[PDB]
């Protein structure tokens, strides 16, 4: 398994 | 969220987890600043086209854990 999750923040 | 599968060259299973009302313009850059490559470097693959700066998870007909292609632009960035 090579699976990486990745969370970013939302902003205008 | 939606978790987008993007395929990497060395076959690594990239989650990435977007938000279904923010533009992917966001997304594109974040996932270049994370590989810690400029943008316009990768070109984004989805269904045979390839995402532009103006586009939404909310066209096309983007899905959870939906498969999406990256691949090296010719130009290099």
């Amino acid at each position: 398994n090579n699976r990486d999750p990745i969370v970013i923040s939302d902003s205008p | 969220y939606i978790k987008l599968k993007v395929i990497g060259q060395d076959s690594s299973e990239i989650h990435f987890k977007v938000k279904m009302t923010t533009h992917l313009k966001k997304l594109k850059e974040s996932y270049c600043q994370r590989q810690g490559v400029p943008m316009n470097s990768l070109r984004f693959l989805f269904e045979g086209q390839r995402i532009a700066d103006n586009h939404t998870p909310k066209e096309l007909g983007m899905e959870e854990e939906d498969v999406i292609e990256v691949y090296q632009e010719q130009t290099g960035g």
